[PDB]
């Protein structure tokens, strides 16, 4: 399992997802 | 060289079918001058007094005429067992792989060839018939003149007439083709699917091209002729066309085009989109002892009242043309059958290939074939067209998907699709293998799975390694700033409370200003 980090259009950061 | 062989051994028939009719000419003059001097003896026996070798002479001179009647009545049934032979070819063959070659490049396939062979080789056969038809009246002609108990003429005549007439009945009633299916000229990549309200344009060709035809046939369109959908099916719509219906084929090549015709409508197991209807082509060729009516149709068309209905209705005329090669399956959607990945994918290809300058990769349809088949996605798998455009596969269909992003890439991001610079279609796992162990500034370009309006988003690998990703970026996104210009001018906040561009290298490993320069506004 992996992650990403999510970036808005700003730069700002959204969050994370998660993938298997 | 396969189509070069077909082509040069066809060419031989249709040379062998003119030099036959020729050679009969020939014969039949000389068999007239033959009867012409047998005529001259037989009157002219009583002045001779050499009286006797005369009358030897008019027994031989009878041989000699009737060998020659058989010898031209075998030949004609020669030429009528090799004309048949080259017609089914031509019609059974090659014009039959020239429809199917025209239903793909209306779907965007690979283009259609020029008629002009075709042509030439239906109007030889036509007009060998036509001397043939001639030839038979000359020998009636003949045996009125003179006839004997045993006459090849008398014995062949009425089959003779008969075959010939019904070849050139069906190489003619074959030639009739629609040239080019109609079509919105608004929207030329999209074809079969019509507007109500809208202009459209059909174009007939006659194969047969003979002078005295031209300015003479009178094409008639009709809506829906013979189509018992009508009455079979519950909900089935009626349409009338308005414009004019009726247009000469004219001369180069015999055509007729039908331009400025509008479908109206008439004051539900089939949706509007399923629906599936015809347009009809008729005119009849009337010369003194000569009666023929031709007939052809259009391929399926699918007629929709708004244009929000286009990409759905482009989906069941590619569903159609990609599976099925006849004219008239109009009950095709009451149970629509399944396509095999195979020729999916290469439809898929097209649409792409159609719209910008590039298609599909290998790799780019192996994902889109994982999200329709699965893990196991194999080019024999089946799509059912309830997974390709019925079905929510998320919260929406794959086909309206994959539209959206095409008009994505139309509207926005041609060069940059043309050029090679988007991956577009990665799994996340891909994406995965492919950004790991790569530099760490590293992204890669693609459509969001998750977008159902279509749009375009990029990942960055970076050392802790770790993976970011933006908020995609639609039309409307887009339509402000341009997307070269948003990864010119993109900013995270960096350890050091600093903006900074997180995006370095196209992967594999391409500065992101080689890459992009060219497509930024400043």
């Amino acid at each position: 399992m992996w992650s990403v980090f999510i970036h808005g259009h700003d730069g700002s950061n959204k969050g994370s997802k998660t993938y298997t | 060289t396969v189509m070069l062989d077909k082509q040069k051994e066809l060419d031989s028939k249709v040379r062998n079918v003119k030099d036959k009719v020729m050679c009969i000419e020939h014969e039949i003059k000389s068999l007239e001058d033959l009867q012409d001097e047998y005529d001259f003896k037989c009157k002219t026996l009583q002045n001779r007094e050499d009286q006797k070798q005369e009358q030897l002479l008019l027994k031989k001179m009878y041989l000699m005429l009737d060998n020659k009647r058989k010898e031209v009545v075998h030949k004609i049934i020669e030429l009528l067992n090799v004309t048949e032979l080259t017609q089914n070819a031509l019609i059974n063959d090659e014009l039959v792989e020239w429809k199917r070659r025209q239903q793909s490049a209306c779907i965007g396939g690979p283009p259609n060839a020029c008629l002009d062979q075709l042509q030439n080789w239906f109007t030889i056969v036509a007009e060998s018939l036509q001397q043939v038809r001639q030839q038979l009246k000359k020998l009636e002609e003949l045996e009125q003149k003179y006839t004997y108990e045993h006459d090849p003429i008398t014995k062949n005549k009425q089959v003779l007439w008969d075959r010939t007439f019904s070849l050139f009945q069906q190489l003619i009633q074959s030639s009739f083709v629609v040239e080019r299916q109609p079509c919105m000229p608004t929207h030329p990549q999209r074809p079969l699917v019509l507007k109500t309200g809208v202009q459209f344009t059909v174009k007939l060709r006659l194969l047969v091209k003979l002078q005295e035809l031209n300015y003479n046939l009178k094409v008639k369109v009709l809506f829906d002729k013979d189509v018992n959908e009508r009455n079979t099916v519950k909900g089935f719509r009626k349409f009338n066309i308005l414009g004019t219906h009726t247009k000469v084929m004219n001369m180069g090549s015999l055509a007729a085009e039908f331009r400025h015709l509008q479908l109206k409508e008439q004051k539900g197991p089939l949706i509007v989109t399923e629906e599936l209807h015809s347009l009809s082509f008729e005119t009849q060729l009337c010369q003194p002892g000569l009666v023929i009516d031709l007939e052809t149709t259009s391929l399926p068309v699918v007629v929709i009242s708004n244009v929000s209905q286009l990409p759905s209705g482009w989906a069941s005329i590619l569903w159609y043309n990609m599976l099925v090669a006849e004219p008239r399956n109009l009950s095709f959607f009451l149970t629509p059958p399944c396509a095999r990945w195979a020729q999916l994918s290469e439809v898929l290809s097209w649409q792409f290939s159609s719209v910008t300058k590039r298609g599909l990769n290998v790799d780019q349809l192996n994902m889109l074939g994982e999200k329709l088949l699965g893990p196991n996605a194999s080019p024999d798998g089946l799509i059912p067209w309830t997974r390709f455009c019925k079905e929510n596969i998320k919260n929406f269909p794959f086909w309206l998907w994959i539209e959206s992003i095409l008009e994505l890439i139309k509207k926005h991001l041609l060069p940059l699709w043309n050029d090679g610079c988007i991956m577009g279609f990665i799994s996340k796992e891909r994406e995965r293998a492919l950004l790991k162990d790569q530099q760490p500034g590293t992204f890669l370009l693609r459509f969001s799975e998750s977008s159902r309006e279509g749009a375009i988003t990029f990942t960055w690998v970076e050392r802790s390694p770790d993976f970011h990703a933006v908020e995609p970026y639609t039309k409307k996104e887009l339509s402000a700033v341009t997307f070269p210009d948003i990864i010119r001018n993109y900013k995270v906040m960096a350890a050091e409370n600093i903006p900074e561009n997180p995006l370095k290298y196209l992967y594999p490993n391409i500065d992101k200003d080689h890459a992009f320069g060219k497509y930024y506004s400043r």
